[PDB]
């Protein structure tokens, strides 16, 4: 029902989530709230550098490529702990601590 | 000789907007209605068939109805099952703690009036709209497992009936009053120990 | 190892991405929600109050053994790169190296450290 | 804690919240504030709410001797849910008149 | 080595963060409860991207 | 000891695999099964002659 | 009205129960002293009694006193209609407290707890003696056929 | 140090507030808060007649969906001895032994969605779909509401119902073993469920428990034998039990019982005096005049149904056991048509009495598994 | 204004959309900027619609089990809504949602003709009935009879 | 090729009850670490040539 | 128990309730010749499990 199939459903959910009136709870604030998911998204976005796709289609030779990928894969937990602690109540503190 | 007349429309409601600035919010609300997510809640005599809405008899998940078990995330909640006096003082917290594009509806004839709990009992609440403002009232105890999808289709048009200037009718004010008390405090009764 | 200019441009672009998304959300957003807004998800009516919820006693040992056993890898990488380049002496040297920490892990396993 | 009868258009908050945000959702619960119908089911001009504000002392000081229990909160909300019904049954106040669902908890208008 | 890499990849990209369509992400949700709009969107993204 | 572990470490993994691959090739006929579930809302269910609707 | 098998075994100990007669359904009924609800509880299990039944409230009449009821049975492999024993003890609105069997057999952790708010008679031998059915906010004792059922807006004629 | 597990209650059976201490990851003491769904039937039950009170029972009873009407018809028909034919009794036996399934599914499915079986959630609903058509075509809308009148039942179930079990009647038989081979597979299924919330038999009878959860300790206190309920006992059966009582024992005892349901159904459809309904349909046209048909046997109704009937002093109890647990409705035998006092005795109210004593020194995941395996629902609890 | 091509002139029409509504709200959005103001009805339930659009008709409230005759004598919804309407308003745009299939009084096509006169004599009404995947509109008066 | 693993993970999503974080640590530490070291110890002599 | 077939049954459900007080169901328009599943031109309903044939 999102057209023929859900080919538009995905970006539809994206656009819906776009507005959704970000709430920013009281305990904890922009000091760490907006800072949380930024580290998460960058930790995996920057990894796209050394990933190749075909014959001479690499973005950077980067002889330390897979090493850089392994190093950037172990930065997300920082952002997860930050986000899960950006609030105060439970179900987010331990909910992020576990992961 | 009318009783309780309706207030006058204060604005003249005379304006005109550009298409390049209107179709944006038009398709935005189209996505907002075509990507709604349920919020899990269900108690009593008008709930159980909601589960069947996830299987091979009824499948409302075919439309992207992602069931979220959290208030702050989702926007569509079904007050399924007859509500009583209690479990309400924490129910309204859900409606208070989600983003503004909620547009909540009802479900269960025992939630629009309290049908089979309406002779004499100090528990059941007479309807839900005396607790939370919702849009559509759904009959049936149990509610017809197809009527809920039809009412979802009905409500699917109200969001499409919104414009760019309509994104200001969710802003609030504060009638915060300065009045104190003089009484005695009561210690916590729900002591959690065995 | 010739030009990381693409790396720098990707860094600045992907670091502008999150603040760009946040600001774009903020521009077309509602100036609303003056409700309670002081309590978070799935909470017993206003539950509020509490601390000393740590259980760090268990996970701290895991964190410690990981922090100690990690340094192995950043020493192995210069060795893992220089195997064929050099002879076979580095093979024996790195074997001694890794075997030391294998013994360490065996010890941490026998005496109760990695637990529930 | 903040265990208040938060019924529609009747939220007798047992805790101090009259900032934009209470900063603790209770502010140690020492004032017992109240906000009137955030859903704008009724539009308010100050004079109309002045009688409610005056009788608030009649309900918090004239007939209160019981401890801080929701028993007293229902004792308040009962007459609160009918003071508005009286103020409307004599035509002094009217309904929302906005772009919401425009629900009728007391039913549609009448011809007296 | 491929076996270990594949089995580790599951939990490394949060698979599974919740065991059941009804059972939560071990408390009520995976540290993304209050994160309502573009926040949960970015977390959904980062998960799929991992 | 370790010889018992050096004998059972393959046994644990072989039990894990005998269960995992078995369930995998069993649910293979489920992921690509040939059942057709409920159709669109234009395909409501049949109703026999004993029910109750609008009186 | 006569004694019972329990009394048949117990009279030799010179402590007799309240010998009441048959029930109405087709079985018998007995009674124990209100303030002595512990002796019966400690002797019945010695005889082999470890299952309760019919944990209900009661009233004498519309405008009457209160009471309580306790039927009892056992569980065995080879059993043929275990003996139907019933107790119905009356109590007054003043000093409404009868002992509880919570500390002899643990089959009634929450059974008597509903009567701790339901009718106006509480019971010791049971920690956490507070409301469960009715909200803690409410104070009154409902379900008495003479109790003033709240004549609020939500019960009587509201037009 | 203490947080509530949520009135939103991300679990199967509705709304349950669980306030529990938390030492980082493990818990020390938990407490349930009940009373949020007060159906208050104990009040209305005095201010009503019988027939206007008939549809009231399958309202706080929508999981069992049938184990509330057994006793609710025992008081009007089984007390004053309005002789229920053995054929209509066999029809009611078909009903009850199908409600056994109606409970087995609506526990195991959600029990599968609690233990860790992520996929079979929709599977058991797809299996259950046929019971919906049955309950609809038998007497009522979806829960078959109003299948019990006073002088018998509403109306003999139609012809496309009784003789037409065969589809699901042999489908689910070969379908059972699917779950039995899946549970022993992937011991991650079994590892998390074994050795949790174990209970003994002496405490199972000392705490007042019942149902297969108690039968799982060699107790075999299955009350499908001890009562001449409508003279059902002509049929044969097999007691289902285990010898542990814990969560895995709960699963075993609640997977080994539903195999007897279709067995009793097969006993009935060919052992019912009328047998299938189309059989009795095509038989009451060749012997319309007089026969054992339409006599004390082969009659749905004995006398006239109406809201007018007086009672004498007769306060009878029945401990009618459901696969979730026992049930009882005691009631002071009053001289008036409606009686003085009503009372209910549900299993949920007699189950959670051990709940705070079950989860001891465990973790949140352990609490989740025990609460998913205990086979508990609201609705019955509050009444 | 493609709707404006068949509303101001005709003042009598029926909407034949796909049975989902996910394409018709944009049309209603445009008709708030001329003098047309929404009145959704869901016609099912009322008796002879004349006394529902012109006369003071006693709408019997949902009863509460008791209380013999009790009807609050509800008013009509045309002249009063005009009184609330400004003198700057072109027409009353109204939607008879429950006009379809594909002492009450069946709101048959004669009743729609009699609801097609209030647009002309003394409300711009549009009937509703789901139809083909393409959103179409058609004068219901010719369909009426 | 990566699509194949996407599909494999999608399938595995509905074949195993993901462990609790009382077993997950055990598996990650006392199971994967020894073999993930031993494969390197093997491949050393394997690549010795 | 009604004398002459008065109280009967039907089966539809499009109750677009925008207010509780709009539910006065009087004599004849209750008929309305309802949906008539078989009388629609966009419906082909196959019988479900308990209404189709065996196997």
């Amino acid at each position: 029902y999102a057209g023929p199939l859900g080919l538009l459903q995905a970006i539809a959910d994206g656009t819906k989530l776009l507005f959704k009136e970000d709430i920013l709870p009281s305990r904890g604030d922009i000091s760490l709230f907006s800072i949380g998911p930024s580290i998460a998204v960058i930790s995996v976005l920057l990894s796209f550098l050394v990933i190749p796709l075909g014959y001479h289609f690499v973005l950077a030779d980067l002889s330390i490529g897979v090493f850089l990928w392994i190093a950037i894969s172990s930065i997300a937990p920082i952002g997860l702990l930050m986000a899960g602690y950006s609030s105060n109540n439970k179900y987010s503190f331990l909910g992020g601590l576990r992961a | 000789t009318v009783m309780n007349l309706i207030e006058f429309p204060l604005l003249d409601q005379t304006s005109s907007n550009s298409v390049i600035s209107t179709t944006l919010n038009d398709l935005s609300n189209w996505s907002r209605l075509s990507s709604l997510w349920p919020l899990l809640y269900g108690t009593s005599c008008c709930f159980i068939e909601f589960a069947s809405l996830i299987g091979s008899r009824f499948d409302f998940d075919r439309y992207g109805l992602v069931p979220r078990s959290s208030p702050r995330q989702a926007d569509l909640i079904l007050t399924a099952g007859t509500v009583t006096m209690k479990m309400a003082p924490s129910l309204v917290r859900l409606y208070e703690q989600m983003p503004e594009p909620k547009y909540v509806i009802a479900m269960g004839a025992c939630t629009i009036t309290g049908g089979m709990f309406s002779t004499d009992s100090y528990s059941t609440v007479r309807g839900v709209d005396k607790l939370i403002p919702v849009d559509v009232y759904l009959p049936g105890c149990p509610p017809k497992p197809e009527a809920v999808i039809d009412a979802l289709t009905k409500l699917r048009k109200k969001i499409s009936r919104e414009i760019v200037e309509d994104r200001t009718l969710s802003q609030n004010k504060k009638r915060c009053f300065t009045t104190s008390h003089k009484l005695y405090v009561r210690r916590s009764t729900h002591t959690g120990t065995y | 190892l010739h030009e990381y200019d693409i790396f720098w441009t990707f860094l600045i672009i992907a670091s502008l991405i999150p603040i760009l998304a946040f600001s774009i959300s903020g521009l077309l957003a509602p100036v609303s929600e003056g409700p309670e807004k002081l309590s978070s998800y799935e909470s017993g009516i206003e539950p509020m109050g509490g601390a000393w919820v740590q259980f760090r006693i268990r996970y701290y040992m895991f964190a410690l053994v990981f922090v100690v056993f990690d340094v192995e890898t950043v020493f192995l990488y210069p060795w893992a790169m220089s195997f064929d380049v050099l002879g076979v002496s580095v093979f024996i040297e790195a074997l001694i190296f890794v075997l030391i920490l294998v013994v360490g892990l065996v010890y941490a396993w026998r005496k109760g450290a990695l637990e529930w | 804690q903040w265990l208040s009868c938060t019924t529609r258009h009747v939220r007798i908050y047992a805790a101090y919240i009259d900032p934009e945000t209470n900063a603790f959702d209770q502010t140690q619960t020492d004032k017992l504030t109240l906000m009137l119908d955030p859903t704008e089911e009724f539009v308010w001009t100050d004079e109309t709410c002045q009688m409610v504000y005056n009788e608030f002392q009649d309900l918090v000081d004239h007939y209160e001797g019981a401890p801080l229990s929701e028993y007293t909160l229902r004792l308040i909300g009962s007459d609160l849910e009918h003071y508005i019904r009286k103020l409307l049954y004599d035509g002094e106040i009217k309904y929302n008149m906005r772009s919401r669902v425009l629900n009728f908890s007391m039913g549609k208008p009448r011809v007296k | 080595g491929f076996l270990v890499f594949l089995i580790s990849s599951l939990a490394e990209c949060e698979r599974l963060p919740f065991d059941l369509p009804e059972a939560e992400e071990e408390l009520v949700a995976g540290y993304q409860t209050e994160y309502s709009g573009i926040k949960y969107g970015l977390f959904y993204l980062v998960s799929y991207l991992n | 000891p370790m010889v018992t572990g050096f004998m059972s470490y393959g046994q644990q993994t072989i039990r894990a695999t005998r269960y995992i691959g078995q369930s995998f090739i069993t649910t293979l006929s489920h992921t690509n099964r040939l059942p057709i579930t409920i159709h669109y809302p234009y395909e409501k269910s049949i109703t026999p002659e004993r029910f109750r609707g609008r009186i | 009205m006569q004694q019972g098998w329990l009394s048949n075994w117990l009279v030799k100990h010179e402590v007799v129960h309240r010998s009441l007669g048959f029930d109405h359904r087709g079985i018998e009924t007995l009674q124990i002293k209100a303030g002595d609800w512990d002796s019966i509880a400690v002797i019945l299990y010695v005889y082999g009694y470890n299952y309760l039944r019919s944990q209900c409230a009661y009233d004498v009449a519309p405008g009457g006193s209160l009471a309580s009821v306790y039927h009892l049975t056992r569980i065995q492999y080879g059993i043929d209609n275990p003996e139907e024993v019933c107790i119905k003890v009356f109590a007054q609105k003043d000093n409404p407290r009868i002992p509880s069997v919570f500390w002899i057999w643990r089959s009634a952790d929450f059974q008597e707890r509903e009567s701790y708010d339901m009718v106006g008679i509480s019971y010791d031998n049971h920690p956490r003696l507070k409301r469960i059915l009715m909200p803690e906010s409410w104070i009154g004792w409902p379900l008495r056929k003479d109790y003033i059922t709240p004549n609020f807006y939500e019960i009587q004629d509201a037009h | 140090m203490i947080v509530n597990m949520g009135p939103q209650h991300p679990s199967m059976h509705g709304v349950l507030r669980l306030i529990v201490t938390l030492d980082g990851e493990d818990v020390i003491d938990c407490e349930p808060i009940l009373g949020y769904l007060h159906r208050g039937m104990e009040k209305i039950a005095e201010n009503r007649t019988i027939i206007q009170y008939l549809p009231y029972v399958t309202r706080w009873d929508y999981l069992a969906t049938m184990f509330t009407e057994a006793i609710t018809v025992n008081a009007p028909e089984f007390l004053e001895n309005i002789q229920i034919p053995q054929r209509a009794s066999y029809i009611r036996v078909i009903m009850l032994e199908l409600s056994r399934i109606a409970s087995h599914l609506l526990w195991l499915g959600p029990f599968m969605a609690d233990l860790g079986a992520q996929t079979p959630f929709f599977y058991i609903f797809r299996e259950r779909e046929l019971i919906y058509d049955l309950f609809e075509a038998a007497t009522g809308m979806r829960m078959m509401h109003n299948y019990f009148r006073i002088g018998g039942v509403a109306a003999d179930l139609p012809y496309g119902w009784i003789d037409k079990c065969l589809d699901f009647c042999d489908y689910f038989l070969r379908g059972v073993v699917e779950y039995q081979q899946l549970i022993t597979q992937n011991p991650i299924f079994l590892e998390r469920v074994e050795g949790v919330g174990f209970i003994s038999g002496e405490e199972a009878v000392n705490w007042g428990l019942s149902g297969p959860m108690l039968r799982a300790s060699g107790i075999q206190w299955d009350l499908r034998k001890v009562d001449p309920y409508e003279s059902y006992n002509q049929f044969d059966w097999k007691v289902q039990w285990q010898k542990e009582g814990d969560s895995l024992a709960r699963y075993l005892v609640r997977v080994g019982e539903m195999s007897e349901s279709i067995k009793i159904i097969q006993q009935a459809i060919e052992k019912i005096p009328g047998g299938p309904y189309e059989n009795l349909e095509v038989r009451r046209f060749k012997k319309e005049k007089n026969s054992e048909w339409n006599d004390f046997e082969y009659k749905f109704l004995g006398k006239k149904p109406s809201p007018n009937f007086e009672l004498s002093r007769q306060e009878l109890y029945v401990r009618v056991e459901a696969p979730k647990g026992e049930l009882g409705i005691y009631l002071v035998g009053d001289d008036s048509l409606f009686p003085w006092r009503w009372k209910i005795r549900p299993p949920g109210f007699i189950n959670l009495q051990i709940l705070p004593q079950l989860v001891k020194k465990m973790k949140l995941a352990d609490i989740m598994t025990i609460l998913g395996s205990i086979d508990i629902i609201m609705g019955e609890v509050d009444r | 204004g493609r709707w404006l091509d068949d509303v101001e002139k005709h003042k009598a029409l029926a909407i034949y959309p796909p049975h989902e509504g996910g394409y018709e709200g944009r049309y209603l959005n445009r008709l708030r900027y001329q003098g047309y103001y929404f009145l959704d009805l869901s016609a099912r339930g009322l008796g002879d619609p004349e006394s529902t659009l012109t006369k003071i008709h006693p709408v019997c409230p949902p009863s509460l089990g008791r209380q013999p005759v009790a009807r609050w004598y509800f008013p009509p919804e045309v002249d009063y809504r005009l009184s609330l309407l400004h003198p700057d308003a072109k027409g009353l745009i109204v939607w008879v949602y429950e006009a379809k299939v594909s002492r009450l009084q069946v709101l048959s096509k004669a009743e729609l003709q009699f609801l097609a006169m209030l647009p002309d004599l003394r409300v711009r009404v549009i009937a509703e009935c789901g139809n083909w995947r393409k959103f179409i509109w058609k004068p219901l008066k010719q369909i009426s009879g | 090729k990566a699509y194949l693993f996407l599909f494999i993970s999608i399938t595995i999503r509905w074949t195993l009850p993901r462990m609790r974080m009382d077993q997950l640590l055990n598996l990650g530490w006392k199971f994967l670490l020894p073999i993930s070291l031993g494969n390197l110890l093997l491949t050393t002599s394997f690549q010795l040539v | 128990y009604c004398p002459t077939s008065c109280l009967s049954m039907t089966e539809e459900y499009e109750l677009s309730t925008y207010d509780r007080h709009e539910l006065n169901y009087n004599q004849i328009a209750l008929s309305r010749l309802p949906i008539s599943i078989m009388g629609d031109y966009t419906i082909q309903t196959i019988r479900n499990s308990s209404e189709s044939k065996i196997n």
